[PDB]
RNA sequence: UAGCGCCGGCCAACUCCGUGCCAGCAGCCGCGGUAAUACGGAGGGCGCGAGCGUUACCCGGAUUCACUGGGCGUAAAGGG
RNA sequence: UGAAACUCAAAGGAAUUGACGGGGGCCCGCACAAGCGGUGGAGCAUGUGGUUUAAUUCGAAGCAACGCGAAGAACCUUACCAGGCCUUGACAUGCUAGGGAACCCGGGUGAAAGCCUGGGGUGCCCCGCGAGGGGAGCCCUAGCACAGGUGCUGCAUGGCCGUCGUCAGCUCGUGCCGUGAGGUGUUGGGUUAAGUCCCGCAACGAGCGCAACCCCCGCCGUUAGUUGCCAGCGGUUCGGCCGGGCACUCUAACGGGACUGCCCGCGAAAGCGGGAGGAAGGAGGGGACGACGUCUGGUCAGCAUGGCCCUUACGGCCUGGGCGACACACGUGCUACAAUGCCCACUACAAAGCGAUGCCACCCGGCAACGGGGAGCUAAUCGCAAAAAGGUGGGCCCAGUUCGGAUUGGGGUCUGCAACCCGACCCCAUGAAGCCGGAAUCGCUAGUAAUCGCGGAUCAGCCAUGCCGCGGUGAAUACGUU
């Protein structure tokens, strides 16, 4: 169950509560964020690729 | 360019650069012999010539070792007196086997 | 230049907290198979870099070998503290009869005709010494009747 | 054990992104979705070329897609064809602008993605993993550069045990941000599985 | 009529399946505990051939009883 | 004096590198000491062991597993379990064959999936005026190639990460030394946070480390004037509201600025101590950054991947259950045991951050949560916001208390198809153990601990006391290295 996981992700052939979220790559289903679509960890991989908009290593 | 600070260092770095390498860097080649003062004391640089098959000279006295200096000057080498005497002839043969003898640098005074 | 073999290539070792590490023992003879001849002893990280390194020692000591027609003047019995080694004149025909390294010595260092054998210790390393010092102990008729003369 | 990528910690310098642009809380996401697998499409059918880099700027239907390549002769074919097929088959996916800009590669020797391709192949090739990467930066440092590295990690030679070769000559201070360090990395399938490759240039500096 | 021994290292001859500290190998070192150039079969290879292997014993290697040709501070060995 | 059988593939010398020592010397780190507060006791929350179960999915294991994957388990999630159903598939590409276009709408059925099934419909290509058919897409159905697997092996492996450890170390080239493993250099004197630097030296130099280059915070100048300002005048529904100005605040780019530079002492130097000037000194404070390598560390359940194994099922769908079980054991936590306090009224001072079917100003109704109306705001313009502790006024008077708020009953709101299992909140009532906790043990060296709130990721809602970040009030104590 991980193939057939990921398309009844996009699916919700039911109430929109079955509703939810999923890593675009990974296609992780926790630690995912809304604003890049993706896990916490694929981000991480990309951000180091420097694949991504602005986003950077940030320090304080 | 170059900070104060990096002028500091690269600069104080050219003093001993110089401290050791000022009358070794007119060297290019690769010494055709060389002359000891003390053969015992340098005895370092006598086995490094020595491997490179380069002919030993140097002044010894009886703290010496006779066999390994293939051209001896045998007597005081402590004293200033007998250093100065050798190698004011030693050069002067040199220049002379050159060209265009003169007469001995300070070192009388330097005697005292 | 000359012609290049090695005769071994050993993997030492080291102890250090959290594991061993090696460097590379590389034993290399070197020599025109016409009288001179050079071993080389290199170590290095590297196997290649070994080898090479040698390489660079074997042309540096060197020892040309008076050969009578492929075979050496005189017997001759020389012991490197630990092992020996003997080393006889042979006729044409007899080829280069001995152990694995003193062979690659004298096959590099042109001989032909040669009954040899190590006696005591065996390390490798240490025949190979030996028999470097037995050749630079040969000594042609001359070499003899003109430190025997001393006119 | 910790090795940051050099490329994110030289992020706010050096390495500019390869992907930039700008959107919002809202397009963001599908940009940056669609950025990829345009991206993915080309690392297929274009890496038969040496397709290291691959930069991309967008912001309102326009679409940059500068792709540095060491073989630009095969991203373009004869006069128009291989070029101009992928700005089909590209937007004929995308409902957008494109543009197939290419660069070239003055010197592959000098960017660890294309060492990194490069070294990567050879091991899938079974060869002299050793002698190979060894050679990789005896290229790139004969080749003039400031500094390079490679590495290797898996089963060198196919072996029970994992493994990893070390192989690197040159100052290469991957501590200091001042340094521009072209990164590299690649897979290897054999028949005994997967292979790491690891590729670092030391070229620019201050 | 063409056979036999071997192909981890010494030692000349390499892959595949099976197997799984079992079945087995073995001269020394060691090899087999799911992925074996070391077991067993196969393909191929090296060696010899009306033979090829094994066991047994003798001399060799063994300068390991040393005459040729060894040793004895700590390695076996100076006698209280 | 002095054997043998039997048995082992060694026994053994010296030297080398390393680890270890209830050996030593020099040296360091909240390591101990000094000191403040705290777990272990109680209640509850949360993870784990165990047992239980139809199933209670799996992983993680001393330090470095245990509020850890999980930054959001009612069904989704979901890998488990029971029951119903499909079995070239929920997704890929391909070859081929018969029927229909595509597409949209429904009914019988059932728990839903799924299965029986009526209707509308007739687009695009070829021939012909039509008929009729053939060709593309798209679907039904047949078949093959093939899918799919969170099935197994992290002791096959990439990637990533933990870790010793921000420790000061690890090592290379040539030379020299040793038969050699190897040694030197890197050691030694001084110095430092440091293999930091000086000095010396059979080595001379170089590389990965340390520092420095990047971000935040402190002082100041430049540019910018929809924030702030009567600083300054004028009008005021007296609110920086209108005029007016950018000076100051602030917002954000860029730059200055500290370098033992100056003074004095010691010192061969490096450096050290003390003084000024300075917003700031001897690394100013905080970050990012973690060497060779170690742990057959972690993870094939993020993803990737060698091998293996499954194949009307080890794959797929739904409905329900479970992950939330409880005689128990531990780990991290929250609220406390009260007067340096609890209550209630009223009043003040932040930061960073988030928000256009989101943040919701104000009105109304309600004890309330919440509901109804409704302005503004893509936002230094409106909104979440009341910060809380504080301040002043009143109440309680030492009690299991107006301490403490567990448990239980009753009534209700909101999300979401759905709140039995299983949500969160409100109001009333109920008001538990607990009076400072055994042996034992954790944190922290200054804007720190303690303490007090605010925000954010996730996400319908939330079981958040969790995490990440923010500011407010603001200590104690370090003689010393046994
Ligand atoms: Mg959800
Ligand atoms: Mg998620
Ligand atoms: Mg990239
Ligand atoms: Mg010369
Ligand atoms: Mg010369
Ligand atoms: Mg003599
Ligand atoms: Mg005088
Ligand atoms: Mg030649
Ligand atoms: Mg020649
Ligand atoms: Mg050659
Ligand atoms: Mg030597
Ligand atoms: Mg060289
Ligand atoms: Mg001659
Ligand atoms: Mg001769
Ligand atoms: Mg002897
Ligand atoms: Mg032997
Ligand atoms: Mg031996
Ligand atoms: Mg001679
Ligand atoms: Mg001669
Ligand atoms: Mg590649
Ligand atoms: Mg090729
Ligand atoms: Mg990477
Ligand atoms: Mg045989
Ligand atoms: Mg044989
Ligand atoms: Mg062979
Ligand atoms: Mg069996
Ligand atoms: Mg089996
Ligand atoms: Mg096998
Ligand atoms: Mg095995
Ligand atoms: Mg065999
Ligand atoms: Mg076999
Ligand atoms: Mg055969
Ligand atoms: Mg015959
Ligand atoms: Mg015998
Ligand atoms: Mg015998
Ligand atoms: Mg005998
Ligand atoms: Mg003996
Ligand atoms: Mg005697
Ligand atoms: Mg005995
Ligand atoms: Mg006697
Ligand atoms: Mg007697
Ligand atoms: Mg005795
Ligand atoms: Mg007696
Ligand atoms: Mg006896
Ligand atoms: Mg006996
Ligand atoms: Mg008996
Ligand atoms: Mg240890
Ligand atoms: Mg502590
Ligand atoms: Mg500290
Ligand atoms: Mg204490
Ligand atoms: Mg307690
Ligand atoms: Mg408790
Ligand atoms: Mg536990
Ligand atoms: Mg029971
Ligand atoms: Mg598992
Ligand atoms: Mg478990
Ligand atoms: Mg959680
Ligand atoms: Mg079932
Ligand atoms: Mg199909
Ligand atoms: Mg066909
Ligand atoms: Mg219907
Ligand atoms: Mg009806
Ligand atoms: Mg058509
Ligand atoms: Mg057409
Ligand atoms: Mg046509
Ligand atoms: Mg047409
Ligand atoms: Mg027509
Ligand atoms: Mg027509
Ligand atoms: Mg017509
Ligand atoms: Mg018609
Ligand atoms: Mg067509
Ligand atoms: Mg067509
Ligand atoms: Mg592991
Ligand atoms: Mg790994
Ligand atoms: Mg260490
Ligand atoms: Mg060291
Ligand atoms: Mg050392
Ligand atoms: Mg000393
Ligand atoms: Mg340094
Ligand atoms: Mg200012
Ligand atoms: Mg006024
Ligand atoms: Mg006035
Ligand atoms: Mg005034
Ligand atoms: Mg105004
Ligand atoms: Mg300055
Ligand atoms: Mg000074
Ligand atoms: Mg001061
Ligand atoms: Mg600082
Ligand atoms: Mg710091
Ligand atoms: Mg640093
Ligand atoms: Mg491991
Ligand atoms: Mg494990
Ligand atoms: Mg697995
Ligand atoms: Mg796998
Ligand atoms: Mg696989
Ligand atoms: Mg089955
Ligand atoms: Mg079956
Ligand atoms: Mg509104
Ligand atoms: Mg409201
Ligand atoms: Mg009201
Ligand atoms: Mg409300
Ligand atoms: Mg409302
Ligand atoms: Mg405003
Ligand atoms: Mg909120
Ligand atoms: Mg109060
Ligand atoms: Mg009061
Ligand atoms: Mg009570
Ligand atoms: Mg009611
Ligand atoms: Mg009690
Ligand atoms: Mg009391
Ligand atoms: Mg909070
Ligand atoms: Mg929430
Ligand atoms: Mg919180
Ligand atoms: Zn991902």
């Amino acid at each position: 169950a991980r193939k057939a996981l990921i398309e009844k992700a996009k699916r919700t052939p039911k109430f929109k509560v079955r509703a939810y979220t999923r890593c675009v790559r990974c296609g992780r289903a926790r630690s995912v964020y809304r604003f890049f679509g993706l896990c916490r960890i694929c981000l991480r991989e990309l951000a180091h690729k420097g694949q991504l908009p602005g986003v950077r290593k940030a320090s304080w | 360019e170059r900070p104060k600070k990096e002028q500091v260092r690269l600069k104080h770095e050219l003093e001993r650069l110089q401290k050791y390498l000022s009358g070794f860097r007119l060297l290019k080649r690769l010494p055709d012999a060389i002359f000891v003062v003390d053969p015992t004391k340098e005895a370092i640089a006598v086995r490094e010539a020595r491997k490179l098959f380069i002919p030993v000279i140097a002044l010894a006295d009886t703290d010496s070792d006779p066999d390994l200096v293939d051209y001896i000057i045998p007597g005081n080498d402590d004293a200033i007196r007998s250093i100065q005497l050798i190698l004011s002839r030693a050069v002067d043969l040199i220049i002379q086997a050159r060209g265009g003898v003169v007469e001995p640098s300070p070192s009388y005074a330097l005697v005292q | 230049d000359f012609e290049e073999k090695m005769i071994l290539i050993r993997r030492t070792a080291r102890m250090q907290a959290g594991g061993r590490r090696f460097r590379f023992g590389a034993l290399v003879v070197v020599g025109d198979r016409q009288g001179r001849v050079g071993l080389g002893f290199g170590k290095a990280p590297e196997v290649p870099l070994a080898v090479q390194k040698a390489g660079y020692y074997a042309r540096r000591n060197m020892v040309e070998v008076p050969l009578q027609n492929g075979t050496i003047p005189h017997e001759i019995e020389v012991e490197f503290g630990a092992s020996k080694i003997v080393l006889k004149p042979a006729a044409p025909g007899t080829g280069v009869i001995a152990g694995a390294v003193p062979r690659a010595i004298l096959e590099l260092a042109g001989v032909t005709d040669i009954l040899t054998k190590e006696l005591g210790s065996r390390n490798p390393i240490n025949i190979a010494y030996a028999t470097m010092e037995a050749l630079r102990q040969l000594r042609t008729k001359a070499d003899v009747e003109r430190l025997r003369k001393g006119e | 054990g910790n090795k940051i990528h050099p490329i994110g910690f030289r992020l706010g310098i050096t390495r500019d992104w390869e992907s930039r642009w700008y959107a919002g809380k809202k397009q963001y996401r599908h940009l940056l979705l669609e950025d990829q697998r345009i991206r993915g499409l080309l690392e297929k059918e274009l890496y038969s070329a040496g397709l290291a880099r691959v930069d991309i700027e967008r912001a309102a239907d326009n679409v940059a897609v500068t792709v540095h390549v060491a073989k630009p002769g095969v991203v373009i074919g004869r006069g128009g064809e291989r070029i101009r097929v992928l700005r089909e088959e590209l937007a004929k996916l995308t409902g957008k602008n494109v543009a197939l800009n290419v660069q070239e590669v003055q010197n592959p020797n000098l960017s660890a993605p294309l060492v990194a391709q490069r070294v990567a192949e050879q091991i899938e090739r079974r060869f002299a993993v050793r002698r190979a990467i060894k050679q990789a930066v005896q290229r790139v440092m004969e080749s003039g550069a400031k500094g390079a590295k490679v590495i290797v990690s898996g089963r060198i030679g196919g072996a029970e045990q994992a493994r990893t070769e070390w192989a690197a000559q040159g100052r290469v201070p991957l501590h200091t941000l001042r340094a521009n360090i072209d990164y590299g990395f690649a897979l290897a399938r054999t028949t005994y599985g997967v292979l790491g490759v690891k590729a670092y240039i030391f070229l620019g500096e201050v």
